[PDB]
């Protein structure tokens, strides 16, 4: 035997996506609630969607995965509001506001639940509104303008990486500024998990009353941009909430906050309801595809495994959040040594002698 | 560097799934040529079969970063293979006229190439592409060696 | 992907304006590859000619996307055509060993395509590659055929 | 015979660009008035421009084409004034003017032939200035900045697609809020086609009068950038304004808004004045050209024709309205099957034993 | 684009520094093909060792345009390089079948072109790829010619 | 002999970097002083820096310089200063500056050595602020942005080229509008080249005393961006600043301006000090090198010759200027006539068969 080196320049393998990669184009199929770039197309072989395969790889740079595991991103739901001020007096704002699948941020267990939160790394852009507009027009349609935070957020501070993300989250409050302790100095997350996935065709309410005004922020039509600081500092991937987003419905509300006098001091509650769902579909385009299973990665020898998954291009709302996500790309050439029964040859010149010999 | 590929025979989920039950034979040990070339011959037939760039999806493209990445990355490739001096037989891949030592290479830093790993034991590309271009220069492997120019001159 | 050419022989208005009265002839039926080989000769010539990128203009550009979609399709040609098998006695372009079927390919297909519409009547170039790459292996066409070898072996 | 497949990598054929594309480079010889690119030599073969050609080609999507036709834009003049304040109790404004062939919008015929206009598909940037800045220094140069208007104006409404361009468009007009039904509601352009051609050498006037004060709007130095919406959703186009500038003289006017009492009530007046025109070139570079003709349209099986028409790469202020702009690019490669009168062969290695055996 | 190569034999800055000293014999005059293959040989083989773009660098690039220029300037050297017709016993660089004339070129537009200028006086490259492309077809040079059929086939 | 054309893709040769050229890559090591981009690592191939070289080479647009000689930019100190509001009635603002190694404007010699400035060719973007603004948090992190100033400083205007800046250059002055003569109308700098090589070690301070409140201007924490408009005009460079910072410490200072009584009328002063710096090293990467050494550019000729300079990656803090600097790059393939002793050959076929009748 004779046994050659050999390059292979398109090896039938793939290659994990990570961190430290520039962003990448994530399609969603409706321009009318989410921004660009919008494909509505169904995937080019959609026979082909959910071919199991048995993955054991290594990374130099910490893979991106969504989904509940170490390495992986867990999701979580992300309100938007919009806020109309009202002349009345007996109504403050006239509401909107937009549910959706997201990136959940880490908890302080020491307060109460709040978000942990960092400091470094500030990046440049447009600072996030701190006061309501006086005019807002065309409030059916939703514009998202990109959005720097007063604080990040933390994403993972663990043995995998430290990831943060500098785009803002929204939820209602109270100042308790100039106030005694009995002020609550909690915040309160209008929408949860359940109001994604349960009841759809129901009628949702939701009401929240005290004797203290309620505030929004932090304010801002604004989607996640998390990055890797720690131990490698890499690029913003704004792409990320788009396949998150996918993987539920989307729930859209209307509201308005009110006020009443009740035991001779104001009162005020916030009002709000929705009957209306939006389903989506976001894909990736080749050379990228979606591995989907139980991903497994282990940090101290920089493994991925997963046995029995899936290979898919379109994230819908049937997804198992179950089962996990691991972005990869059709790998580049590689080199490998294979046995031939003959030396090598350059030309078949010598060959093409030998039966013209036998041919006289 | 986008393409919608609706009429192939294969897709890229379908030629990555089907090559996987081969590639562990090839994370163990040497195969033959014939082996890897049954087992990389639809990758290749569906990289050679891409008509046009979709436009429709191109010309949405905001940040273009990771696509020039890509690009230089193709572009380098075909560089170094417009360099390679490969055997007659198979056109499919290059075949180098460069003996596999294994003594210098283990077959472990092999199957951490293939994994995709870059670590302290892999197998270094650059030193071996280096040995590559000094042992398959043309005036040493174009002119056919003594004991063949012989074996076929009997008379 | 920008150049300024002053010495050149002819430029890029003289090519196509000449060669486009014998464009007739090749819109209406099958012609032989010398008739081709007229025909391209000038426009090769021009795009194998060019010298450097002209700086002066390239340092203005603003928006890259019509630029980086104009590459890729060029680095995707490229590549497709390091892998074809071409006739020896023909350099300014390649030709197949791909027999031409007619009954498959009605000669209306081929006009669409030569005048730039990709429908329905359109010929399938992604299922046409297919066809090329798998019949076009270096096994099967490098080594002449029997009534081939048997001809000059006489003595 | 035989007949083979055949690749020809650099064919002698060319492409229409489409509304699909992304934008290309026109370059003007004029710093002092036109944004850049800039470029001031002469084409590279002054001897090849006007050679002429018959051509019939297909497309997939609509082709980009300039003049007075089916699935053409139409070009027109259009104004852009720089006013400044002034502290003075008989005039309210001094003037800079340019006027240059641009795109032209379409007419509403119900109203009092208002431009057609839309809401549909707003996007980013600064919003076009309401209020005059109480200081302007440098009046003398002129700075262009992109601005998104109120609204969007209409190009095309018609079986060829839709065309609307968010860029403003200026005129002069009257407040009529807070007033009666006296005050004109019609809106006034200072100039028109003919100043652009007849008489370059001479003094040109123009006067405006009227009881009410004179407004004008939409502010902002912006040039068009028009895109199609419908049946696809393509790029802006912020070059095409290039080549319909160049296709004649600009002018550049001075002037004032005065006021004085007539019949006991303010009069206001005003007044423009221009001597002065500049020349302009503007061209593509390869593998970009120009078509020059007769161009059709013919949406229905999608082909393009134009007989007895020329290839060009500048445009000048000789060029004549009567013929139609293609712009089209210098095509990929082909497949086209051809006739040999022997097998296919890879090497010559049997041909040289032919004459080596005839040699012995 | 960018690459940091560790392993490598020689650096960037060594294969400059070291081939100095025979770039002033190449400046001078006419010299031999084995001159000019040790000359460049050594920069030849930093340029097909390297392994894979240095991701840690390149995702930090703000401006892309010197980047797609200098891209643009290999797409199109590849291009050219895929057309030329060179000698079989050199693979480093390719000869060409054109004979140096001298009479056309005089050695100082040869130098000038060498330095790096691009002034009336220095070698016009445009005009030498016209002259080298039509000569170089594979019909007018692939078959030896009657001098070297005849003195092989002495018997 | 047979002398034939050759292409050599990859000659051992260099090129220089021109002003037409597009802006490169520049690495510092260093996050917290210094913006992006950043490397820390050694070079690749520590033991080939500073490899003697002699270069003979020419041109077609004038190389990028560095140094003290014709055709090269001079370096000087530039001073950066954020202004701190102070509500006392002692005091007016608590200061920090950095003081680094930077390009040199020209001098007027006719005025009180002011800068030579321009006002041609005004870029787009945001103008430098005139104005303190009143909230200043993280002071201690100092944030770059770019700035247009209200004119361009002159960094050279001879028959080597015409290059000019928009960047701010920051200078304490006395306003000296509305006052008598005896105001001085003079600039002063509060760093020199000696506070960035003596004493480094030592303590630093620096006092200005007069009876005027004391000005800083222009204000913006923006670095040069030159670029060349004579003979040709040219894109900006903004990281060749970059290459000259590292070539010293960069010096850090902190302080007030205080207010006291003399003579029964006001007395403003201005103190600053300092006892810390930071050593910074600036590379850049492959195809790109630097030659270092007695350049000489001689500009009837286009030729730049140097005999025995070193090649080099990266600058510190141990260079000297009495050398400059000469921005090169590998070259692409160059066309060379070499001669055979045998005439060109297609393959060795007819070279196999001579063996083969020598083996019979
Ligand atoms: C972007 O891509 C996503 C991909 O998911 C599309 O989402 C799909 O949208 C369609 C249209 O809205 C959805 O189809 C609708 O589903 C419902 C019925 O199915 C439910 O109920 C039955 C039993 O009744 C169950 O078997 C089933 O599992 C579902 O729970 C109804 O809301 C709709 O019915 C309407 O149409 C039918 C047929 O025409 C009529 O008989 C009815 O009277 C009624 O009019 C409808 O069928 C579909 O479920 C979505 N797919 C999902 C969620 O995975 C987006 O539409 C697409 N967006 C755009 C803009 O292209
Ligand atoms: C960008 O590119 C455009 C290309 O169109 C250039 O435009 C040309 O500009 C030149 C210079 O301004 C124009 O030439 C001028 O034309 C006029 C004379 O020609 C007219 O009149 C005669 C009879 O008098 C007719 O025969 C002829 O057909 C024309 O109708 C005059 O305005 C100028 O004359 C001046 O120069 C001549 C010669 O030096 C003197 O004799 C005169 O006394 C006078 O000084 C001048 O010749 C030319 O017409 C333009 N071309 C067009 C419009 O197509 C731009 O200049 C260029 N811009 C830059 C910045 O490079
Ligand atoms: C970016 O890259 C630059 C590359 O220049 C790095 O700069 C170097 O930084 C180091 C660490 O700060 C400097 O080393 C320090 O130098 C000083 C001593 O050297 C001087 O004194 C001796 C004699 O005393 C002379 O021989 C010598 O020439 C110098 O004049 C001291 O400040 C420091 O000493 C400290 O460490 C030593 C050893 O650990 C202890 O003995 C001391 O007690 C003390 O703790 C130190 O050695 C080095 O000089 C810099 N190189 C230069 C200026 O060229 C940057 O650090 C790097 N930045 C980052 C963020 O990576
Ligand atoms: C080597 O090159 C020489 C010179 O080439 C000429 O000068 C160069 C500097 C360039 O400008 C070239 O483009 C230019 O041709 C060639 O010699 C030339 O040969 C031609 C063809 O035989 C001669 O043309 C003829 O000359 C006379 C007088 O006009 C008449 O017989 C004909 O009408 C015809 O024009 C030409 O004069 C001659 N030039 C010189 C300067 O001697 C030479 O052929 C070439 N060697 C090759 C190709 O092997
Ligand atoms: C590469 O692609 C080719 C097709 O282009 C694959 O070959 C195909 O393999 C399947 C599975 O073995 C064959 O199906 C077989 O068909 C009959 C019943 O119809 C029977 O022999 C088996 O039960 C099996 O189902 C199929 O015919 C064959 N197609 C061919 C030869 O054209 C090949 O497996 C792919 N290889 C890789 C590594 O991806
Ligand atoms: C491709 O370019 C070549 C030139 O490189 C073109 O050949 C040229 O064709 C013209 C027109 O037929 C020839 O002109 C002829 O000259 C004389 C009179 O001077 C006479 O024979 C004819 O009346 C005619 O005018 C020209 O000589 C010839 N040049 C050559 C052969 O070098 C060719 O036509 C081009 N082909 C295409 C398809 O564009
Ligand atoms: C291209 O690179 C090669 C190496 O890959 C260079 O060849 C090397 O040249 C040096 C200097 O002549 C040789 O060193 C010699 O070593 C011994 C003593 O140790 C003695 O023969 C001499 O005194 C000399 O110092 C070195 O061995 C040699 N390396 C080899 C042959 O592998 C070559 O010079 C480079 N050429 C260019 C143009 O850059
Ligand atoms: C929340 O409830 C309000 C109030 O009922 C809904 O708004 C009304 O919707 C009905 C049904 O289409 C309309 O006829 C009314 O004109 C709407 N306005 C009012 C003031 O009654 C609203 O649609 C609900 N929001 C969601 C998201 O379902
Ligand atoms: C474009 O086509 C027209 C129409 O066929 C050509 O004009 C005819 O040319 C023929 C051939 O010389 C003449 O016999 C006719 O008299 C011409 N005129 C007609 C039919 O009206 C024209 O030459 C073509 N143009 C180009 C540039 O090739
Ligand atoms: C056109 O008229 C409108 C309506 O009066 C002007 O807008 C008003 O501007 C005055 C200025 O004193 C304000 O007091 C009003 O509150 C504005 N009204 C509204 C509804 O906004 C507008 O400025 C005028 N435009 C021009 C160009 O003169
Ligand atoms: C419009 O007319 C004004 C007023 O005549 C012109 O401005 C004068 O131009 C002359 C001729 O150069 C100068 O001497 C005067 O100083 C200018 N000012 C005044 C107040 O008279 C102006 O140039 C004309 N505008 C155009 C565009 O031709
Ligand atoms: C300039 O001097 C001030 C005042 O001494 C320095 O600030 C003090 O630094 C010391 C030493 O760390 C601290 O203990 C003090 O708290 C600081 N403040 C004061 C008010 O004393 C300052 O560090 C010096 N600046 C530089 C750049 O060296
Ligand atoms: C072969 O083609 C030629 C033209 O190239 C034609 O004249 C001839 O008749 C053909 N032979 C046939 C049809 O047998």
């Amino acid at each position: 035997n004779y046994t050659y080196w050999a390059y292979v320049p398109f090896p039938p393998l793939i290659r994990a996506v990570t961190w430290m990669d520039n962003p990448i184009e994530v399609y969603v199929n409706d321009s009318v609630w989410v921004p660009g770039p919008i494909d509505d197309r169904c995937p080019a072989k959609p026979e082909e969607e959910g071919m199991m395969i048995n993955i054991s790889i290594g990374y130099r740079y910490p893979p991106i995965c969504l989904g509940r595991a170490p390495g992986c991103l867990m999701p979580a739901v992300q309100n938007w509001l919009v806020e109309v001020p009202t002349v009345s007096p007996i109504s403050r704002f006239t509401y909107h506001m937009v549910s959706g699948m997201s990136l959940r941020p880490r908890v302080n267990y020491l307060q109460d639940f709040s978000y942990q939160r960092s400091l470094k790394f500030r990046p440049k852009g447009k600072p996030c509104p701190k006061e309501i507009p006086k005019e807002s027009k065309n409030t059916e349609v939703l514009v998202w303008e990109e959005c720097v935070a007063n604080s990040a957020v933390i994403l993972q501070n663990n043995e995998f990486g430290t990831i943060i993300d500098w785009a803002p989250r929204g939820q209602f409050y109270h100042n308790c500024s100039g106030q005694t302790q009995s002020c609550p100095s909690a915040q309160v997350s209008p929408a949860v998990d359940s109001d994604l996935t349960e009841s759809l065709d129901k009628h949702k309410h939701k009401k929240l009353q005290s004797f203290y005004p309620w505030e929004w922020g932090e304010k801002g039509i604004s989607t996640p941009r998390p990055k890797i600081i720690s131990p490698v500092s890499g690029p913003e991937h704004p792409e990320l909430w788009r396949l998150t987003v996918a993987s539920h419905h989307i729930r859209i509300w209307s509201g308005n906050q009110t006020l009443e006098t009740r035991d001779r001091k104001p009162f005020y509650t916030v009002d709000l309801n929705s009957s209306l769902t939006v389903p989506l579909q976001s894909c990736v385009k080749p050379p990228y595809m979606l591995v989907v299973g139980n991903i497994v990665i282990k940090p101290d020898s920089q493994t991925i495994t997963c046995e029995n998954c899936r290979l898919l291009t379109c994230i819908d709302s049937t997804f198992n959040w179950q089962h996990r996500i691991l972005l990869v790309r059709a790998r580049e050439g590689v080199w490998i040594p294979c046995s031939m029964d003959r030396p090598w040859e350059a030309s078949p010149s010598i060959h093409i002698l030998t039966e013209v010999l036998k041919g006289v | 560097f986008i393409f919608t590929l609706i009429a192939v025979i294969m897709g890229l989920i379908a030629v990555t799934a089907t090559a996987a039950v081969a590639g562990v034979a090839l994370h163990s040990s040497v195969q033959s040529c014939n082996f890897v070339n049954d087992w990389q011959k639809n990758s290749t037939r569906l990289w050679n079969s891409q008509s046009s760039i979709d436009q429709k999806l191109a010309n949405q493209i905001n940040d273009l970063r990771q696509t020039v990445i890509w690009m230089g990355d193709r572009l380098m490739s075909l560089e170094h293979r417009f360099q390679l001096q490969c055997d007659w037989n198979t056109s499919d891949f290059c075949i180098t006229p460069q003996i596999y030592n294994e003594s210098e290479h283990h077959w472990d830093m092999v199957r951490r190439h293939l994994q995709g790993r870059e670590d302290n034991l892999t197998l270094d590309i650059s030193k071996l592409k280096e040995q590559i271009f000094e042992a398959s220069k043309a005036h040493l492997n174009l002119v056919p060696g003594t004991e063949a120019i012989a074996g076929v001159a009997d008379g």
